[PDB]
RNA sequence: UGUACAACGGGGUAUUGUAAGCAGUAGAGUAGCGUUACGAUCUGCUGAGAUUAAGCCUUUGUUGUCUGAUUUGU
RNA sequence: GCGUUGGAUACCCACUAAUAGGGAACGGCUGGGUUUAGACCGUCGUGAGACAGGUUAGUUUUACCCUACUGAUGAAUGUUACCGCAAUAGUAAUUGAACUUAGUACGAGAGGAACAGUUCAUUCGGAUAAUUGGUUUUUGCGGCUGUCUGAUCAGGCAUUGCCGCGAAGCUACCAUCCGCUGGAUUAUGGCUGAACGCCUCUAAGUCAGAAUCCAUGCUAGAACGCGGUGAUUUC
RNA sequence: GUGAACAGCCUCUAGUUGAUAGAAUAAUGUAGAUAAGGGAAGUCGGCAAAAUAGAUCCGUAACUUCGGGAUAAGGAUUGGC
C-alpha cells in the first residue's frame, strides 16, 4: 500500500558510488569549447588550499537589499606558485572517442617533477628521462617530427604542467603534475605555443583574473566508515530502540526480495571527487606585493597571511587566488581552478569586487591582533621586554 | 515557476548572452593573453641577463624501439588470436 | 557551559543590571515611585515588599526583614558603592573618549554619589522604621 | 584455513592479503628442522646444498 | 566599517568577532570573545578580574590620563572631506602611537625601578644565612679546578 | 514574505517553533501571545513551522484582557533571545522574544512599542517603524 | 652526506588568570606590656607563573642517524 | 520531471503552489488484537460452568552461514612508473515572493495583468569551519568539599569527585558557500497540398511549440575494454 | 575524620593486588554525560531523563472517624575569619 506522508528521498542518486576517489588529485572531466579566433590560452591552474580568512566587501548591487553597503563575507586562500610547463600531448578524434596520439617532453626536467615517477626516490639512480634528453642532440631529429605529427593529425592539445611545490611550506617534496587544455588558436600555433613554452613558468595572473568566476575541482576531506544517519541525512531511531537506533529501521518491506540500491546504507563517507562552479576570484594577489593583504580602506601595511601562519599550513609567500566561499578539499591539499564552460548570465559575473578589510587574525585561537605590532601596541610592556 | 530547462527562460538568456557578458568575457580574454605575452617576454630578459654572466615527414615508424616493440605486439596478438580487428 | 551556570544565567532567566539599580537608586522621585508601587497580583506580596538594591519582591515584610538581615543584601550594597561600570570605563580603558569617562566620574563624584548615598540612607531608616 | 582473518601488507611478498604470525607452529617447525639438520650433519651430509624435499601434517587424536 | 571595544575587557572588536548583547534600555554590549561574554553573564566585576584593561586602569598598571590619549574621541559632528587634512591625520596618527608607545614603557619603568635593588638584598640575605652549601660549592669548585689541572 | 511586507527579506535564524510564548510589545491590553502558526512557513516531514525577527505568525491572546483572548490574530516579532547574524558583521540577541499585534494589512492594533525593535523587522513593516520609540 | 632527517632547545602564535617566597603597617577585633602577639583577607615584586602539537607556524643553537630483508626480464 | 505539510480529538483548525488517489501486505520496532494460568461486576444455568457483555494484571531471547545490498583488498597475462580515453551504469534541482513594467493595458466604476530587464526566499542536494554557537581526557589553566602525605610547597583518592574558562579537532538552516545549456518532440497553432475540378494542418512533404525525451554538464570507471609516455638489473 | 548516623567518601591495624594479554580508536552497540532558541509541538501514553532534596526560620487549605491531612502549599538563609 501506498506511503501515507510523502517525503523526498534522502541524498542524491547522481552521486553514486560514494567509494574513495581513485586519486588525491581531482580529475578534470570537460574543458571549455575551443573557439579557434581567439588567443592561446590555457584552461587550467593547480593550487594548493592554504585556509580561510573574512574580508569585508563594499558591495555595489542594483537592486538589491544591500546595495551601496558593507557585507562580511567569508574567502577562501589558494596558494598558487607559477606552473612549469614540461610537456605537450596530442589528442585525435576516433569512433571509438579521443585518443592520445603523442607526447613531447622539454630536454631538461627538474628533480621537483622526476620524484612524480619514483616510489623510492632516494634508493634510485635517478635515470628517468635520461635517454629521452639525448633526442634533442643534432637538430632535434624525433622531436620535430613528433612535434609535426602534432601538428598534423591533433584536434585537442593539452600542456603537460607540474607544480613548485618546494616554494610551498609543505612537507612533501614530490610535485603535482597535470595536463592543461589549450584553448586559442590554431592546432599549429599551440604546439608552438608549447614548444617556445617549454621549460617556462606560467604565472596565475596570467590565466585568471580579479571579478572572474571559475570552478574549483578536488577530493573532499575523507572521514572513514560512517553510518547511515550522518552519510545520508535520515531520522534517528527511538529512544533504547533494540539493535540500535542510528540506523534505518527497514530496509524492506516489499515484493522484491532484495536491498534495493536506493536505500541508504552504511559505508565510506568522504574523499570524493567533487566539482564545483561560480566561485569568485577576490583577489589575485602577487608574492612580491609587501601589501598584498591591505585594501585602500585599510592603510594597515601587511600581508594575506594571518598571525602565527595558516594553521596546519604555514606562511603564503607566492602568489595566491582569494576566492569568496568554501571550496572542496580541506587545508594543504592540492586543488584544480578550470575556466567556466560557459558565459554565465548572472549579475554577479559582472559585479566588480572592492575590499575594504582583510582579515588577518590569529585563527589558532580566538585572535583579537591584525598584526604583532598591534599586540605588542595594546598590551604594553612586559616583564621580559624590560 | 518556470524550470532551468524552460525554453522561454533559455532564449532569453542567450539574448542577454550573446552582448554584454560576451563582450566582457572577450575583454578579460584579451588582457589575459597580453598578462601571458608580457610574462613570457620578462622570462625571456632575465634568462638572457643571466646567461650574460655566462657569456617534415611522418611516415615511417616513431623510432627503433616503437618498432620493435609494435612489431612484437602485433605478432604475439596474431600467436595468441587476441586481435580486434584481425583474423 | 556547565549545567548549573547554564540555567541559572540563561538568557531568558536573566536580572536586572547594577548600572540601572543605581540610577534607579540615584533619584529620590524613583525611589519613591518603587516604594509605592500599584497593587499587581502578578507579583509576589501583591507588588509590596521590593528591595529595590537587589530588585527583588518579598512574599511577606518578614520576609523583607530577613533579606535584610542577609549577607547577599550586605554584598548588593557592597557592590553599588562605587561607579556602575558603563561603556564609557571600558572605552577609557582602552584609550578612548577619556575626558568624557573623567567628566562622568567627577559628576558622580560631585553630585551623584552623595545624593544617592542620602536616598539609600533615608530608604534604609524608613525600612527599619516600618519594620 | 583463513575465514575471517585480518588482512596484513606482509603477505604481498607471496602474493597473498591474509598472512599471520603462528609462533607456536613455528617454534615446533624450528625444532623439527633442527633435528634434522643434525641428523644430515650426523650422516655427513654437506649442509649447504639441503632442501626439504617433504614435509607433511597430519592430524592427532 | 569601524573596530570596537570589548566592553568587559577592553580588547578591539573587528567586524565579524564576538557577539553583542542588546538589553530593555537599547544598549549595545559587545564583547570580543564568549570568554567576556559569559563572565558578563556570570556577572564577574571587570573592574575585579586582573586581565582586563579596567582594573589595569583602576589599579594603576597602565598610564591612564595623558596628553596622547585624547586624540581619539567619537565624532558627533562630521567634517567636510579633505585630501590634505586625511593626508595630515594619517600621519600624525603614526606619530602620536610612537610617542605614546614610548611614554607607556618609560611609565612601566619608572614603575618597576626598585626590583634590581629588592633582588640584591635578598640575595645578599640568602648568602649570609647559607654557609654550608657555600663551603660544599667551594669544595666541589677547588675538585672541578683540581681535575681540570690534572 | 506576507502581504503589507516591504520588499524581499534574506533569511534570519529561527528562534520560535510553533506552541512558543512570547510577550507583547504594544499597549492593546494583551501580555503573552501563542504562537500557532508562521505565516510563509515551507513544507517538510515532521519539521516544526518556526518564526524568526520579522515575521508574522497567527497566535492567540493567553494573558490580557478577555475580550482579547479565545481569539487567533496576526503578529509580527520585534524581537528574539536566539542569536542572528547581521551583515554589518556581528551575531546579536534580545532579552526575550517580543511581538506586535496586527491587521493582515500590517498595521498596528497599539499606538506604541514598548522596549527596543529590531532593525530587521522595522525595515521590512512600515507601521512597526512608525510606531517604534526604539530601534535598536 | 644533505635549502637531509630526527630528538631537545630558542622565537612566535594561542589558553588560563597573577606562581613559590619575602615584605607591608592595609586588616573586623582580642590578649599581654603607644608597642607587641594572633588574625579570613588585601597590596607589591607579578598580564605574573603554568601549558603551547600530540593533526599550530618558524628555526644561523646542541646532540645523534643515514640500515637491514625479499622479489621482479620482452 | 518535480512536490503533496504541521496539529487537535473519522471529522475539525491552520499553513501552503498543493495539502491528488492508489499498488508493491491486507487474493525491523510498536500499540490495539489470538492476549493461557490470578481477580471483580452483569446475563443465563439446580450446578459444575457458559456467555449479550464490561474492567484490571499478565517472560519468548538468531545471525558468526549463503545470497542480496553498502563500502574495502586483490593473483594473472615481460617488470615497474606517470599521464589519459570513455563503453556502460547512475544523474537533480524545485517552488514562492519582491522591484521595474504600473496604478499601464482593460474598465462608468470598484478594481486591475503579463512579456523583456532585475532582487531575495521555500524544499532538496553537494560541500565547508573564516566567524558565531554546541562539545572537553588538551584532565591546558584556575578554584571548591571530604580525607591522607607533620605544616608550607607539591600532591594521592573520591569508578572522568565537583565548578568556571578553555584552544585543537569534530560539528549546526544554531554557521557559511555553490547548484547549466543544446538538439528532438507531445497536446496544440500553422504552411504548401491532394484524396474529392469546393474545401482540407496530412496522405507525400514541411514551420513552431510542454517542467517531456536524448544529449551538454556531474559521479564511478569494464578489477578478463583501450591509448600515449619514462626507466628497464654484473655475478 | 566528615557527618544525625554501623549511610556515602578518605585513612591506621590486618589482608589482597586475583579475573588471558598486546596494539590501534571505523561504523553499530552496552554503561555514563553535555547541549544554542523553543519547551511535550514527540508518543497509544511525559516511557526515560531533568527538576526537588540536608539543616534553621516564617508560614501552611479543602476535608476529617478531631487522632490527622502536614515535610501540605508558598517564601528566606547556609562559607571563612
Ligand atoms: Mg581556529
Ligand atoms: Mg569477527
Ligand atoms: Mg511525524
Ligand atoms: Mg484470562
Ligand atoms: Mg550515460
Ligand atoms: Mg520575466
Ligand atoms: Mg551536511
Ligand atoms: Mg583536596
Ligand atoms: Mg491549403
Ligand atoms: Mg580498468
Ligand atoms: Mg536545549
Ligand atoms: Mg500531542
Ligand atoms: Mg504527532
Ligand atoms: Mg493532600
Ligand atoms: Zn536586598
Ligand atoms: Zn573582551
Amino acid at each position: 500500500s501506498h506511503r501515507k506522508y510523502e517525503a523526498p528521498r534522502h541524498g542524491h542518486l547522481g552521486f553514486l558510488p560514494r567509494k574513495r576517489a581513485a586519486s588525491i588529485r581531482a580529475r578534470v572531466k570537460a574543458f571549455p569549447k575551443d573557439d579557434r579566433s581567439k588567443p592561446v590560452a590555457l584552461t587550467s591552474f593547480l593550487g594548493y588550499k592554504a585556509g580561510m580568512t573574512t574580508i569585508v566587501r563594499d558591495l555595489d548591487r542594483p537592486g538589491s537589499k544591500f546595495h551601496k553597503r558593507e557585507v562580511v563575507e567569508a574567502v577562501t586562500v589558494v596558494d598558487t606558485p607559477p606552473v612549469v610547463v614540461v610537456g605537450v600531448v596530442g589528442y585525435v578524434e576516433t569512433p571509438r572517442g579521443l585518443r592520445s596520439l603523442t607526447t613531447v617532453w622539454a630536454e631538461h626536467l627538474s628533480d621537483e617533477v622526476k620524484r612524480r615517477f619514483y616510489k623510492n626516490w632516494y634508493k634510485s639512480k635517478k635515470k628517468a628521462f635520461t635517454k629521452y634528453s639525448a633526442k634533442y642532440a643534432q637538430d632535434g631529429a624525433g622531436i620535430e617530427r613528433e612535434l609535426a605529427r602534432i601538428k598534423k593529425y591533433a584536434s585537442v592539445v593539452r600542456v603537460l604542467v607540474h607544480t613548485q611545490i618546494r616554494k610551498t611550506p609543505l612537507a612533501q617534496k614530490k610535485a603535482h603534475l597535470a595536463e592543461i587544455q589549450l584553448n586559442g588558436g590554431s592546432i599549429s600555433e599551440k604546439v608552438d605555443w608549447a614548444r617556445e613554452h617549454f621549460e617556462k613558468t606560467v604565472a596565475v595572473d596570467s590565466v585568471f583574473e580579479q571579478n572572474e568566476m571559475i570552478d574549483a575541482i578536488a577530493v573532499t576531506k575523507g572521514h572513514g566508515f560512517e553510518g547511515v544517519t550522518h552519510r545520508w541525512g535520515t531520522k534517528k531511531l527511538p529512544r533504547k530502540t533494540h539493535r540500535g537506533l542510528r540506523k534505518v529501521a527497514c530496509i524492506g518491506a516489499w515484493h522484491p526480495a532484495h536491498v534495493m540500491w536506493s536505500v541508504a546504507r552504511a559505508g565510506q563517507r568522504g574523499y570524493h571527487s567533487r566539482t564545483s562552479i561560480n566561485h569568485k576570484i577576490y583577489r589575485v594577489g602577487k608574492g612580491d606585493d609587501e601589501a598584498n593583504g591591505a585594501t585602500s580602506f585599510d592603510r594597515t601595511k601587511k600581508t594575506i597571511t594571518p598571525m602565527g601562519g595558516f594553521v596546519h599550513y604555514g606562511e603564503i609567500k607566492n602568489d595566491f587566488i582569494m576566492v569568496k566561499g568554501c571550496i572542496p578539499g580541506n587545508r594543504k591539499r592540492i586543488v584544480t581552478l578550470r575556466k567556466s564552460l560557459y558565459t554565465n548570465t548572472s549579475r554577479k559575473a559582472l559585479e566588480e569586487v572592492s575590499l575594504k578589510w582583510i582579515d588577518t587574525a590569529s585563527k589558532f585561537g580566538k585572535g583579537r591582533f591584525q598584526t604583532p605590532a598591534e599586540k605588542h601596541a595594546f598590551m604594553g610592556t612586559l616583564k621580559k621586554d624590560l | 515557476a518556470k524550470s532551468l530547462r524552460a525554453s522561454s527562460h533559455l532564449n532569453a538568456k542567450s539574448v542577454k548572452r550573446r552582448g554584454v557578458f560576451q563582450k566582457a568575457v572577450d575583454a578579460r580574454e584579451q588582457r589575459i593573453s597580453d598578462k601571458l605575452k608580457e610574462d613570457l617576454l620578462k622570462q625571456k630578459l632575465e634568462d638572457l641577463k643571466k646567461k650574460e654572466e655566462q657569456g617534415i615527414s611522418t611516415s615511417g615508424w616513431r623510432d627503433g624501439r616503437h618498432h620493435t616493440y609494435k612489431k612484437a605486439k602485433l605478432m604475439k596478438q596474431s600467436k595468441k588470436k587476441t586481435s580486434f580487428t584481425r583474423f | 557551559m556547565g549545567r548549573y551556570s547554564v540555567k541559572r544565567y540563561k538568557t531568558k532567566r536573566r536580572t536586572r543590571d547594577l548600572d540601572l539599580i543605581y540610577n534607579d537608586l540615584s533619584t529620590k522621585e524613583s525611589v519613591q515611585k518603587l516604594l509605592n508601587q500599584p497593587l499587581d497580583e502578578t507579583k509576589p506580596g501583591l507588588g509590596q515588599h521590593y528591595c529595590i538594591h537587589c530588585a527583588k519582591y518579598m512574599e511577606t515584610a518578614i520576609a523583607l526583614k530577613t533579606h535584610l538581615k542577609g549577607k547577599v543584601h550586605k554584598r548588593r550594597v557592597k557592590e553599588l558603592r562605587g561607579v556602575p561600570y558603563t561603556q564609557e570605563v571600558s572605552d577609557a580603558a582602552a584609550g578612548y573618549n577619556l575626558n568624557k569617562f573623567l567628566n562622568r566620574v567627577q559628576e558622580i563624584t560631585q553630585s551623584v554619589g552623595p545624593e544617592k548615598e542620602s536616598n539609600e540612607a533615608l530608604l534604609k531608616e524608613h525600612l527599619d522604621s516600618t519594620l | 584455513f583463513n575465514s575471517s582473518i585480518g588482512r596484513t601488507a606482509q603477505g604481498k611478498e607471496f602474493g597473498v592479503t591474509k598472512a599471520r604470525w603462528p609462533a607456536k607452529s613455528v617454534k615446533f617447525v624450528q625444532g623439527l628442522l633442527q633435528n634434522a639438520a643434525a641428523n644430515a650433519e650426523a650422516k655427513g651430509l654437506d649442509a649447504t646444498k639441503l632442501y626439504v624435499s617433504h614435509i607433511q601434517v597430519n592430524q592427532a587424536p | 566599517m569601524r573596530i570596537y571595544q570589548c566592553h568587559f575587557c577592553s580588547s578591539p572588536c573587528y567586524p565579524g568577532h564576538g557577539i553583542m548583547f542588546v538589553r530593555n534600555d537599547a544598549k549595545e554590549f559587545r564583547f570580543c570573545r564568549s570568554k567576556c561574554h559569559k563572565a558578563f553573564k556570570q556577572r564577574r566585576n571587570p573592574r575585579k578580574l586582573k586581565w582586563t584593561k579596567a582594573f589595569r586602569k583602576a589599579a594603576g598598571k597602565e598610564l591612564a590620563v595623558d596628553s596622547t590619549l585624547t586624540f581619539a574621541q567619537r565624532r558627533n559632528v562630521p567634517v567636510r572631506y579633505n585630501r590634505e587634512l586625511v593626508a595630515t591625520t594619517l600621519k600624525a596618527m603614526a606619530r602620536i602611537e610612537e610617542i605614546r608607545q614610548k611614554r607607556e614603557r618609560a611609565f612601566y619603568k619608572n614603575r618597576m625601578r626598585g626590583n634590581k635593588e629588592k633582588d640584591f638584598l635578598r640575595d645578599k640575605k640568602l648568602v649570609e644565612s647559607n654557609p654550608e652549601l657555600l663551603r660544599i660549592r667551594e669544595v666541589e669548585i677547588a675538585r672541578k679546578l683540581a681535575k681540570e689541572q690534572e | 514574505s506576507g502581504n503589507g511586507a516591504q520588499g524581499t527579506k534574506f533569511r534570519i535564524s529561527l528562534g520560535l517553533p510553533v506552541g512558543a510564548i512570547m510577550n507583547c510589545a504594544d499597549n492593546s491590553g494583551a501580555r503573552n501571545l501563542y504562537i500557532i502558526a508562521v505565516k510563509g512557513s515551507g513544507s517538510r516531514l515532521n519539521r516544526l513551522p518556526a518564526a524568526s525577527l520579522g515575521d508574522m505568525v497567527m497566535a492567540t491572546v493567553k494573558k490580557g484582557k478577555p475580550e482579547l483572548r479565545k481569539k487567533v490574530m496576526p503578529a509580527i516579532v520585534v524581537r528574539q533571545a536566539k542569536s542572528w547574524r547581521r551583515r554589518d558583521g556581528v551575531f546579536l540577541y534580545f532579552e526575550d522574544n517580543a511581538g506586535v499585534i496586527a491587521n493582515p494589512k500590517g498595521e498596528m492594533k497599539g499606538s506604541a512599542i514598548t522596549g527596543p525593535v529590531g532593525k530587521e523587522c522595522a525595515d521590512l513593516w512600515p507601521r512597526v517603524a512608525s510606531n517604534s520609540g526604539v530601534v535598536v
